[PDB]
This record gives structure tokens, sequence and C-alpha cells, in this order.
């Protein structure tokens, strides 16, 4: 009955790009939304998707030094299309 | 042309009711293997003895759910003919500029049956470009029997409803006036224009309402309309509007004219 993912982990790869990882939730997932944007920043929050097959993504083109709030949550089907609740972490490259 | 305001309101704001409760909205194309996902359904109705489909929500769609990618032919920007609607094309951008169109017509994928939003209240989908492809994202909770209707999301630089560019995270060129989803763009421009007027003033909005109807009835020429509109609203339109109207106004007229009478 759970939709929120767990064990979301972030690693810097270049000063401007991260490799993030998580492991899937109970439910059968169609999409994972990945979301990143400056923590406590008036800047807009960006989001892309990776399929349920994947449990890792790479975020790119970030400001070096600045910390971002990365967020992942699942899109599933259960008597209707729903987007779950997210897991979050903050990380400065 | 002698059209009434009510028949104009019908084409811009109306819907056909079915034997059930839910109604089909009007992106009434055809003027003279679906792989459809769970929770959705394809719904035919009849208009002028011409079959007309729509994608409806059988169950429920939460806000923020994303369908796609749109599928279809790859139309190079040069081979898209003028004076045509192109009901089922999307503009594909690369590096800030128009690359090609993607034509969903005859694809048979379910997304090509999702009609466009003519104004925001009837809109529950957002068109979004990611990588090279088009996705639809719910902008509202979609309830049972409600029709799925899409328009160009933010991330598209728009003017009064019509999209001009792919909003920047810098580049500079507009899509040419002859392009994709022209009749839908025209409707969305007219409704947005009407709402724009009302927000300034009741008297100003009523001036636009009559001014638009007179334009649709060709009582007033487009350049005549353009001038008088700018006079009445005290607000400058972008230069693209006149050629946009010259190209696409005869599409709204042709559809408006295409109405059956009772039996």
């Amino acid at each position: 009955v759970s939709s929120v993912p767990t064990k979301l982990e972030v690693v810097a790869a270049t000063p401007t790009s991260l490799l993030i990882s998580w492991d899937a939730p109970a439910v059968t997932v169609d999409l994972y939304f990945i979301t990143y944007g400056e923590t406590g920043g008036n800047s807009p929050v960006q989001k892309f998707t990776v399929p349920g097959s994947k449990s890792t993504a790479t975020i790119s083109g970030l400001k070096p030094g600045v910390d971002y709030t990365i967020t992942v949550y699942a899109q599933y089907y259960y008597r209707g299309w729903y987007v779950g609740s997210p897991i979050s972490i903050n990380y400065r490259t | 042309f002698n059209f009434t305001e009510e028949e104009l309101s019908f084409v811009l704001y109306g819907a056909i009711a079915s034997p059930e409760h839910p109604t089909d909205l009007q992106h009434a194309i055809s003027g003279i293997s679906l792989q459809l996902p769970e929770g959705l359904c394809l719904m035919q109705t009849s208009f002028g003895d011409v079959p007309h489909f729509g994608v409806f929500c059988s169950d429920f769609i939460a806000k923020g759910v994303r369908f796609g990618p749109f599928r279809g032919r790859v139309v190079n920007a040069s081979e898209v003919k003028a004076h045509r609607d192109n009901s089922r094309m999307w503009e594909i951008f690369e590096d800030g500029h128009l690359s090609h169109f993607i034509d969903g017509k005859g694809s048979g994928n379910w997304m090509s049956y999702v009609n466009c939003a003519r104004f925001p209240k009837e809109q529950n989908l957002l068109a979004v470009q990611h990588q090279g492809q088009i996705f639809y994202e719910s902008c509202r909770d979609i309830q049972r029997n409600q029709e799925l209707l899409v328009w160009y999301g933010n991330g598209y630089e728009k003017f009064l409803g019509v999209p001009m560019n792919l909003r920047v995270t810098s580049s500079g060129s507009l899509p040419a006036t002859c392009g994709a989803r022209q009749l839908s763009k025209l409707k969305r421009f007219l409704t947005t224009l009407q709402q724009f007027g009302n927000d300034i003033s009741p008297e100003i909005g009523e001036k636009v309402r009559t001014l638009v109807l007179a334009l649709v009835n060709s009582t007033v020429t487009i350049e005549e309309f353009h001038c008088k509109l700018q006079e009445a609203t005290n607000f400058p339109l972008r230069p693209f509007v006149i050629p946009f109207l010259k190209a696409n106004l005869p599409l709204l007229q042709r559809e408006l004219l295409h109405c059956a009478r009772a039996a």
C-alpha cells in the first residue's frame, strides 16, 4: 500500500552533476519523477522522469557549491492514476 | 458572413451532449492498437454524421500524472502546407529553435485523439517537451466522465494563448505563422483575448466581444480589426497576429459554417 520510495542516495560526479539512487517501493511503478531545485531559492524546480525499470538517474547542469533539494516519487495505478508521496535529500555538489 | 454570438460561443465554448451525462468538447476535426492506458477510454459521438472521438477518463487521474511520449510521423518544417489546420501535430524544438513537427495523424496511438483545450476551465492536460518528445501532464485532478483536453504548457513562451517559443531556462526566433494546431491556436487566442478584455474592464471586454464577432463575420477586415482592437483595449498586439489571423481565420469560419439544423 506504500508508494513513497526509500534509501535515496546522492553522489557528486562532476562539480555540476549528480548520480542519484533509490530502491523501489512496494507498489508497481510506471514512472518515477525526479525533481531538483535550489534549496530555499526563488528558483523554479525542475523535473524529469525515469521508467519503473530504472532506480537511478543522473542530474546535470547544476550550480557548483549551491545545494539543491532532490526529490523522487512514484507514479502508479491503483483504481485510478496517482502520484505518490516523495523522498527528499539536500546535497551541495 | 452573418453568424450570431451564440453560434460563435458554441464553437469557442460549447460541447455536444451524449445519451449519457458526460459531454464531448469541440475540436471538431474532419471538417467535411490504441495502446490506451488503464483508467482511460476512447469515446465516439456524432456531429454532422461525421464521426468525432475524444479521450475520456473512465476512473481517476491525479494532478501531476504524465502520459506520453506522443507518437507519429516526422514532418520536416518545409513540407507543412499552408491554409491547413494540422490538428494533430506538435512542434519539436532543438537548441531553442523549431526542428521538425511530429504528426500524430493516423498513428493510431491513443494520444492523437486527445483534443485541445480552447480555454483553461476545460483544460486538464499540459503539453510538455522533454528530450525530443511530447508528453501530456495532468494539471488538475481529472474526475470520471471528464474529457481529457490539452494545451501548450508553460515552458512554452505564449502570447495571449498562442505559443511563440520554448521558454528559456537564450535564443530568438518565432515559429512561422503557418504551422501546427492552427484552428485550436486561433480559438485559444480568441477566448484568451476575450478574457484579457474582461479583466481590464466590463465596458472594454464588451467592446472586444462585439469586435471579435464582427471580425469572425468579416464585417471588418483584420487590419481594421487590429487597429480598432488596439484602440479599444489600449494594448499593442504582437506583429505575428495579423498574418496569423489572415492564415487561420478562414478555418474558424469554415467550421462555424459547418452546422446542421435540428433534424
